[PDB]
């Protein structure tokens, strides 16, 4: 799944990072690859400088490691970025490009999930629903 | 009862006050209505309305407030 | 007489204020000397109150125990001036400057580019809507007459109940 | 010549290597405090601690309290501190039936027991330190 | 090498874009299809970085905008000149200055509003002023009116030439970046050049008409026998006369013989008996040493020749083992960068402006100033408020310096890199020193209030149960009133009356007088700390979490100024820098409106005021201060409540529109609520029946009208607030001083 | 966590899925949209309710719809 | 309705629900929404053109000739 011995970026530390909570709860990991050694924004406060070659990052946030997947992409143009949940059992979970690549383009593998079969303004009322364990959507 | 016999001039009761932060000032300002401690001068008619309705005595209000209380058990 | 007031020319109080009011000028008076432009302009303010109490008085407002003029708006013709003839000449303004605003918006939509006729306005035709707004009483009632002053009910939009 | 680096050479980690908080005064001082101390029980941790803060606990009562200017100041400031040391304590008690519900190890400030074991040695330590203060404040003219 | 280089004709001069209202923003020069458009195109009109991406037109812009500017304030210095010379007593005040009250404008008679042409003496009638030029005009030496007239007159000609200055900057002959970043040489010429040439001036203007004239006054010669300006320029024989040291000529300053001017080049210190205000010959003196330190200093930086500094190698030689590579970067960061630039610029002038106003009153510079109570009031307070404004206007421009123009590549590992690295530490600290600060400070005022509403005096924080004194301020003040005989030798007098000494007295009135301090100074102080450190909490906590934080890691991308992030995450409201300065600035209000309350009480109560011939001292309120400023009822009773007469009794009097204004001002800051309290989803449901109700009639306009946007809505709320507050402040501390003052 | 839902007044231009900071949407194949596709929500346990899908939707009204509801430590996003 | 012409709208929970709207395209085949609506008056979002059904648009002016 993931090598867990990938360098890291240099990165001369911050008090942004997970405090407590990662190693207890869930931590998440980033992966990518630079073509050349270059220097790059932390979505915690800072500058680090992505190496050569294969890098990986820790975070404790997806909405953090998405932040750096879309900043990697319109800057530094690495669309090979992956993320992974870890978790205190250290079961690794592969997340963001799930069928290998992104959300935007079209695949015939992804199921609808959350697709409703009339307008948005044909919803039950909630007088309807009342007493009951459903919802209006 | 002393309200009663006077109820332009002698100004209602409400509760006593206990309280260990007043000074001896405040123990003094707060002594007042005709009493030897201090009290709270009560601004709800309660007095008014009783002495109206034909409250007279501690004793009627006290066993008007004994009725209330088996009302609210 | 209405409400227990009276006139202003037999009130006591009222007399009594125009008294105090022109003692005190003439007590700020004393600073300045005869002739100067001080001088003068202070003698043009004991003229100008005192005209202003004898027209109050003259008008027939009705002064209260405070010695001020009350204005009385039910509808008596006795006192119509304070409110009625007032109440119609605002109306006639309003309704014309409503008139000259809606007739210039029915013009500029008409345009080719409503959204800057809106906010360069077309002078030329502008001055000539409120002029033509004089009239907008008998505008109005024709072209309600014709169906024109009110849009339907179903062509505006309305959310959803 | 850096002096602040990432904490146990994790970069990731929101901390830093300051000399404030891993010199070795710092080290020295807190691992030798009572709570980190090696090798002392529960309970000598909690009487330490006690005995520390109910020394000093009795002194502002003492000496600022309404009944300062009094024949009786330093009874009533004892008893002031009586009182928050018995608050403290039944914060102590409250805190170890929130955090610590289920438990069965022992010997360690994370577990049931073991904290029971803290919290009477705090409040015996904390008696113990302000009844101490309260005589040599009686006796302060041997100094 | 340093050298001119500009662009010929870079821009048209034409209508076009006049007639085409958003025509600097892409966005905007499409058109307007709802009334957003029109609150946009003023948000985004000087917004030059975000309209155009280059620096030498956002440059262009700027100079010439500068260039606008100057003229404004020329057109204001000539108003306050003119005004002065046509509608103002200001010979009357010159004849007689203690008894004539300053006045320099005249209200029409239209409504009755003549009435607020009040009594000023002198047979003249008017508004009285708190501006304080009539004793700026007298320390210049100016004694007639003809001179005010023809200096309004050149200002009038100089905000001319700075129109046609902007004019020809930007449509003739725009600069270059080149010529833009030259800013050693712009350093060189700004201390050399304009501070210095500008002290030196004023120095020999001082020296050659301003000694003169105000001794003669001093002296007694009324304005009319007093010798032209034009004749004691030139005339020795009457310098030699008043300054004997005059005779000697310039030799004694081409030799090093500068003893010798030591009558008109002194250093006296304290304030001249007669006038009750700073000597002027210690001010010139002043000036002249100035204009040496500031042409000495502006020989610094490098240029054309091969001697001076350069700021880069300077910032980068400065680094340090517990900041990495120290302030490398921060050249190109300030060289390219105009937000840092006025993030700095700003702060220093705010900063700056908050110690003119704490130097003014206690060193009063102006003849008959200090007496005149209303002028130092009011010039205490006006440049605290605009220090505040200043500061918070530094912290703005510091974050939207942070979100647009920070870059990674070229601060890695400087300061700007290592102090985001550690802002989650730096804001706990701060905050934590906010809540100990202000607790310990307001419960100070609490417990007194407790124990006074108890009847506990003796455990109050007073002068006499529990004292708070402070020692240092004591210990400073001391020092600075041994000073003159010990490490001072050559002052004769202290620097300030405030530290201690003598009581200055001009006729009855005080000018100055020694300020004690005890508990109340104490307290107040300490509130004073604790609100500028939550300024300065909220201030720093939104320049630094500008980039992002823990909440929203992509904040950056948003911008600087917008709503919000959603709901989610529980809420993201007020997420922005922008939003944080928005916060900041009821702070800072906060802070500053506190500040002049001391000072309003603590003058009232403990210097101004009255002395007789026995040395009884009569003060305003009586020293009241040093026992009611113990509580916040005493702060209520016996300051607003008290203080409130003179300006609630205004009606039928010349001060009634201090009253009118005073009820307007409350009634601003009640409506200010309206936009801070709501929100914008019901505004626009409610225009959107109003729509209906428009439609009905066939009214509704093409460019449809909507709710303001939630940034504008915060925006209107904070400007009416503080429109509101101030101007409440305004209208009281006016209507106070003028009547008992 | 919320429920996020998506209608068939959809017109497959993937804009709610690009401003989407935590990939819980993405675009799967459909009949009815011309463009052939249809956003869809299989990651609704990663939502945290910042609505960048609505403010990027263009349709009338919003295609992509998102209800708060049960809160999480990933819903409240928070790193501790 | 026809491509050129002017329809109100009937949508219920649209911005221009009961307004006018000039029919700039029918889409054949698929497309539940078929009809595309522009209109002159932009709505909240700013979006001035929208899908629309067949049944929930009303003929009210066919298209110039
Ligand atoms: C340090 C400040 C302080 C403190 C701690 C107290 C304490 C007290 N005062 Mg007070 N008092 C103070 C200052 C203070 N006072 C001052 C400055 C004055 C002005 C001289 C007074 C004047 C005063 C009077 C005149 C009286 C008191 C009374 C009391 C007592 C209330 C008795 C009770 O059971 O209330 C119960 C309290 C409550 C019901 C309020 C709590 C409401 C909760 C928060 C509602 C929500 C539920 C909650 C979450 C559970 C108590 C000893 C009264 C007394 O003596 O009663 C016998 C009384 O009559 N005080
Ligand atoms: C609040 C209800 C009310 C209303 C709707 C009206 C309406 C009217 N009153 Mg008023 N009126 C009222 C209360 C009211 N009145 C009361 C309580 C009194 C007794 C003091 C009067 C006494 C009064 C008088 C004496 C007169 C009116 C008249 C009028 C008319 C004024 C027409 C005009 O000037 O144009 C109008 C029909 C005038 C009238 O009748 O004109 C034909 C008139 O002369 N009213
Ligand atoms: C925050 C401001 C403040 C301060 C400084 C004080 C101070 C005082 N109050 Mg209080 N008081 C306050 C707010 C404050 N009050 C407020 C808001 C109210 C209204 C409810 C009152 C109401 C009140 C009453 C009704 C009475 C007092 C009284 C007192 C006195 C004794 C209180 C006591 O026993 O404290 C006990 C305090 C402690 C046990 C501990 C204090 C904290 C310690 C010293 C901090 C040490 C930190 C340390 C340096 C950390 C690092 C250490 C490390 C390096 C090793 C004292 C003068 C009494 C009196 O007689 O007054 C004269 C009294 O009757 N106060
Ligand atoms: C001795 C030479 C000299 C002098 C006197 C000045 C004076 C001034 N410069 Mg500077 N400047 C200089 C050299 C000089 N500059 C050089 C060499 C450069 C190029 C490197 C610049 C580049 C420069 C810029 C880019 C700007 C200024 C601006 C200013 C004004 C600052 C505000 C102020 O205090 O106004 C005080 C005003 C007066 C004392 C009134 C007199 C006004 C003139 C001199 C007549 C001021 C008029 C600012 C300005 O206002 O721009 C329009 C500004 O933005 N200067
Ligand atoms: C820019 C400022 C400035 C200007 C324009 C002048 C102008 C003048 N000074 Mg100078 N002066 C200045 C600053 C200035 N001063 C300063 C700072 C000092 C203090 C050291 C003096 C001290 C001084 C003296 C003592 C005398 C002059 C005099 C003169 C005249 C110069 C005669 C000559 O050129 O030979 C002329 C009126 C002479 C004069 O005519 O005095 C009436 C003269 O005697 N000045
Ligand atoms: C040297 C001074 C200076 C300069 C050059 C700038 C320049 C700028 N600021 Mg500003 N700013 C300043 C001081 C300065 N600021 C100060 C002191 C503050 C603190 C309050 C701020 C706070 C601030 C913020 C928070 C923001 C800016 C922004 C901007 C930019 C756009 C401004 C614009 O287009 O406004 C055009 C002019 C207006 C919109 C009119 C404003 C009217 C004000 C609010 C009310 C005036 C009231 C009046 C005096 C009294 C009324 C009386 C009544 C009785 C009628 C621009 C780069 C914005 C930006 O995006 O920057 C990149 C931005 O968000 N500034
Ligand atoms: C009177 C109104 C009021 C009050 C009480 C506060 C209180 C506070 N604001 Mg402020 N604030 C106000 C109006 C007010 N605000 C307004 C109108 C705004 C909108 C512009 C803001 C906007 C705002 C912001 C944006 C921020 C603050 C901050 C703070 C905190 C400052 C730190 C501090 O000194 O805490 C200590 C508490 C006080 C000073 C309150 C009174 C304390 C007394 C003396 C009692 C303390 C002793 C004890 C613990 C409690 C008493 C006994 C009790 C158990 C009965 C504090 C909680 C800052 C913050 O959080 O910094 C950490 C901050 O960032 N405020
Ligand atoms: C209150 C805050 C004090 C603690 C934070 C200061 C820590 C700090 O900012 O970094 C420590 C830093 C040491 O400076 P250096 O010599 O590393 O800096 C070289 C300088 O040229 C700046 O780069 O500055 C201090 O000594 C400040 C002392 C204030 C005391
Ligand atoms: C580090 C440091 C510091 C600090 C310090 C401190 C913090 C101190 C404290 C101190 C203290 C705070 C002390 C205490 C002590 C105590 C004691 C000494 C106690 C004792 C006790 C006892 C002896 C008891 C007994 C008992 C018991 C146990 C129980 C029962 C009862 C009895 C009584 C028997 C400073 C800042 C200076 C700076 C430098 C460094
Ligand atoms: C006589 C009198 C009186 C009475 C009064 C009354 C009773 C009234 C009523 C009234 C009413 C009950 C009314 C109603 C109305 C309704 C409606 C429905 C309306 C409509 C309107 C419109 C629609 C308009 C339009 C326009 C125009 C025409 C012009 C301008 C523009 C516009 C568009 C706005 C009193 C006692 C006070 C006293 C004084 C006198
Ligand atoms: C009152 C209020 C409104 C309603 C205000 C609106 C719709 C804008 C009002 C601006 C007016 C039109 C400015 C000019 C007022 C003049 C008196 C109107 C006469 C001149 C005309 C020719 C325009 C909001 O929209 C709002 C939005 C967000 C937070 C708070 C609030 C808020 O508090
Ligand atoms: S009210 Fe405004 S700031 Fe608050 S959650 Fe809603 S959109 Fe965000
Ligand atoms: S309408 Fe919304 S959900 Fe449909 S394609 Fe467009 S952005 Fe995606």
């Amino acid at each position: 799944l993931l090598n867990l011995q990938i360098p890291s970026p240099t990165f001369g530390g911050s008090t942004g990072g997970w405090l407590r909570a990662a190693e207890i709860e869930e931590k998440y990991a980033i992966t990518w690859t630079s073509k050349k050694e270059q220097i790059f924004e932390m979505p915690t406060s800072g500058a680090a400088i992505m190496q050569k070659g294969e890098n990986l990052l820790y975070l404790a946030k997806k909405e953090q490691c998405l932040a750096l997947g879309t900043q990697l992409r319109t800057l530094f143009k690495i669309s090979d970025y992956k993320i992974y949940r870890i978790f205190p059992n250290s079961e690794v979970q592969y997340l963001h490009p799930k069928d290998g690549v992104f959300p935007e383009k079209l695949n015939e593998g992804r199921v609808g999930v959350g697709n409703i079969g009339y307008s948005i303004g044909k919803n039950p009322n909630p007088v309807n629903v009342k007493f009951t364990g459903k919802n209006t959507f | 009862q002393q309200w009663v016999l006077n109820p332009l001039k002698v100004k209602p009761i409400a509760h006593a006050i206990w309280d260990p932060h007043f000074g001896q000032s405040a123990i003094k300002a707060f002594t007042r209505g005709g009493v030897s401690y201090p009290v709270n001068i009560a601004t709800s008619g309660v007095y008014h309305w009783w002495y109206t309705i034909g409250m007279r005595t501690n004793e009627d209000l006290y066993f008007g407030a004994l009725g209330l209380l088996i009302l609210s058990t | 007489d209405v409400s227990g007031l009276t006139p202003c020319k037999d009130s006591a109080v009222f007399k009594r204020r125009l008294d105090g009011s022109v003692k005190k000028l003439n007590s700020r008076l004393a600073n300045y000397t005869e002739g100067t432009p001080a001088y003068i302009a202070l003698e043009q303010q004991i003229e100008q109150t005192k005209a202003r109490f004898a027209k109050y008085g003259e008008k027939g407002l009705l002064c209260g125990a405070d010695g001020l003029p009350h204005l009385i708006a039910d509808g008596r013709l006795d006192h119509a001036g304070e409110f009625i003839i007032p109440g119609f000449g605002f109306l006639y303004i309003a309704g014309w400057i409503g008139w000259a605003g809606r007739s210039y918006l029915q013009f500029s939509k008409k345009t080719d580019k409503p959204n800057e006729n809106e906010i360069i306005i077309n002078v030329p035709v502008a001055l000539g809507m409120m002029a033509g707004a004089f009239i907008w009483p008998l505008a109005a009632w024709k072209e309600l007459i014709d169906g024109k002053l009110l849009v339907p009910g179903d062509e505006i939009t309305v959310s959803p109940r | 010549s850096e002096f602040v680096k990432p904490f146990n050479n994790d970069p990731f980690v929101g901390n830093l290597s300051t000399p404030v908080t891993t010199s070795t005064a710092t080290k020295l001082y807190l691992g030798n405090l009572p709570i980190y101390r090696k090798g002392l029980s529960p309970l000598m941790r909690g009487l330490e601690v006690g005995m520390a803060h109910g020394y000093f606990l009795i002194g502002p009562f003492y000496i600022l309290g309404p009944l300062r200017n009094s024949p009786n100041a330093l009874l009533v400031g004892l008893f002031s501190a009586y009182g928050l040391i018995i608050i403290l304590t039944l914060a102590l008690t409250i805190y170890g039936l929130a955090s610590f519900q289920d438990n069965s190890t022992g010997s360690n400030l994370e577990s049931s027991k073991g904290w029971r074991s803290f919290t009477s040695g705090f409040t015996v330590g904390a008696l113990g330190g302000a009844s101490v203060a309260y005589v040599l404040l009686n006796n302060v003219s041997f100094f | 090498k340093v050298r001119v280089i500009v662009d010929k004709d870079p821009v048209a001069t034409s209508f076009e874009k006049w007639a085409q209202p958003g025509h600097f923003s892409r966005t905007l020069a499409k058109g307007p299809k709802t009334t957003t458009w029109i609150w946009n195109l003023h948000a985004d009109a000087h917004d030059f970085d975000s309209q155009t991406s280059s620096l030498e037109d956002i440059s262009r812009k700027i100079f010439s905008a500068h260039f606008g500017q100057l003229a404004i304030i020329f057109l204001w210095v000539s108003q306050a000149y003119f005004h002065g010379a046509r509608f103002s007593n200001y010979s009357a005040w010159l004849q007689n200055p203690t008894a004539i009250k300053p006045s320099a404008q005249v209200v029409w008679p239209i409504v009755g509003q003549e009435i607020l042409n009040g009594d000023v003496g002198g047979g003249f009638s008017g508004v009285q002023i708190t501006s304080g030029v009539f004793q700026m005009w007298r320390a210049s030496g100016i004694t007639n009116e003809t001179e005010l007239y023809w200096t309004a007159m050149g200002g009038l000609v100089m905000s001319a030439l700075m129109v046609f200055a902007g004019w020809f900057h930007y449509h003739k002959a725009a600069p270059k970046l080149e010529w833009f970043q030259n800013v050693e040489s712009m350093m060189n010429h700004h201390l050399a050049g304009l501070l210095g040439l500008g002290c030196l001036s004023w120095s020999g203007h001082q020296i050659h008409i301003s000694l003169p004239i105000n001794k003669l006054l001093d002296a007694g010669v009324a304005p009319q026998e007093i010798p032209l300006p034009h004749e004691l320029l030139f005339n020795q024989d009457l310098m030699a006369q008043l300054y004997p040291s005059f005779k000697k000529g310039l030799l004694p300053f081409f030799t090093l013989n500068w003893s010798e001017y030591s009558d008109f080049l002194t250093f006296k210190g304290g304030l001249n008996p007669i006038t009750g205000s700073l000597w002027l010959s210690d001010t010139a003196h002043h000036h002249l040493a100035l204009a040496v330190l500031f042409i000495f200093a502006g020989h610094m930086y490098r240029t054309n020749w091969g001697i001076g500094h350069s700021m880069k190698e300077i910032l980068e030689a400065h680094k340090g083992p517990l900041t990495g590579e120290g302030h490398k970067g921060l050249y190109e960061i300030l060289t390219t960068s105009w937000h840092a630039q006025l993030a700095i610029n700003l702060a220093m002038m705010g900063s700056l402006s908050i110690i003119v106003a704490h130097h003014m009153y206690a060193m009063p510079p102006y003849p008959y100033i200090g007496v005149d109570y209303p002028t130092q009031l009011s010039l205490f307070t006006h440049h605290m408020w605009i220090g505040g404004f200043c500061i918070c206007g530094a912290a703005a421009h510091g974050a939207i310096f942070m979100v647009r123009d920070y870059s990674p590549v070229q601060s890695y590992n400087n300061l700007l890199d290592r102090v985001l690295r550690h802002r989650d530490a730096i804001i706990s600290h701060l905050n934590w020193v906010c809540i100990f600060l202000g607790t310990h400070s307001f419960g100070f005022y609490i417990h007194n209030d407790t124990m006074r509403a108890l009847g506990r005096p003796q455990d109050m924080f007073s002068d006499k149960a529990i004292q708070l004194q402070p020692i240092f301020a004591k210990w400073v003040q001391s020092l600075h009133t041994l000073a003159p005989g010990s490490t001072a030798p050559n002052a004769l007098a202290t620097s300030s009356y405030a530290f201690g000494g003598d009581v200055v007295a001009v006729n009855g009135k005080i000018a100055m007088m020694p300020i004690t301090l005890g508990t109340a100074d104490f307290m107040v102080h300490h509130i004073h700390a604790f609100t500028i450190h939550v300024t300065v909490l909220i201030l720093l906590k939104g320049v630094l979490f500008a980039r992002s934080s823990r909440l929203i890691p992509d904040k950056a991308n948003l911008g600087f100024r917008f709503p919000c992030d959603g709901p989610g995450r529980g809420g993201t409201c007020q997420v922005s820098a922008w939003d944080h300065i928005f916060l900041g600035l009821f702070w800072m209000y906060n802070c500053i409106s506190v500040v002049i309350f001391h000072f309003s009480w603590k003058m009232q109560s403990d210097v101004w005021g009255t002395i007789s011939s026995s040395g009884k001292i009569s003060h305003v309120t009586g020293g009241n201060f040093a026992n009611s400023a113990l509580t916040i009822n005493g702060w209520l009773r016996d300051f607003l409540w008290s203080q409130a007469s003179q300006v609630i009794q205004s009606y039928g009097s010349a001060l009634s529109a201090y009253g009118l204004i005073f009820l307007g001002a409350h009634f601003i800051w009640a409506f200010s609520l309206m936009f801070l309290f709501s929100g914008r989803g019901y505004w626009q449901e409610l225009i959107e029946s109003i729509v209906w109700a428009h439609n009905k009639l066939k009214l509704a306009p093409a460019i449809q009208p909507r709710a303001l946007s939630i940034t504008q809505g915060r925006a209107v709320g904070l400007a009416h607030y503080l429109l509101g507050g101030i101007g409440t402040t305004w209208s009281f501390f006016l209507a106070r001083i003028i009547s008992v003052g | 966590s919320h429920s996020v839902r998506v209608y068939d007044t959809c017109i497959g231009c993937t804009q709610c899925v690009r401003a989407c900071p935590c990939d819980v949407l993405e675009m799967v194949p459909w009949d009815g949209c011309k463009a052939g596709q249809i956003a869809s929500a299989p990651r609704a346990e990663d939502c945290i309710g910042c609505k960048r899908c609505e403010t990027a939707c263009p349709t009338d009204f919003l295609s992509v719809r998102v209800y708060l509801g049960s809160e999480t430590t990933r819903s409240l996003g928070l790193s501790y | 309705i026809s491509r050129g012409s002017v329809v109100r709208i009937m949508r219920p929970e649209s911005y221009w629900f009961q307004e006018c709207g000039s029919v700039a395209t029918i889409a054949k085949g698929g497309d539940r929404y078929p009809v595309v609506v522009r209109f002159e008056k932009v709505n909240y979002a700013g979006v001035a053109t929208n899908n629309f059904a067949m049944d929930e648009l009303v003929e009210v002016e066919a298209p110039p000739a």
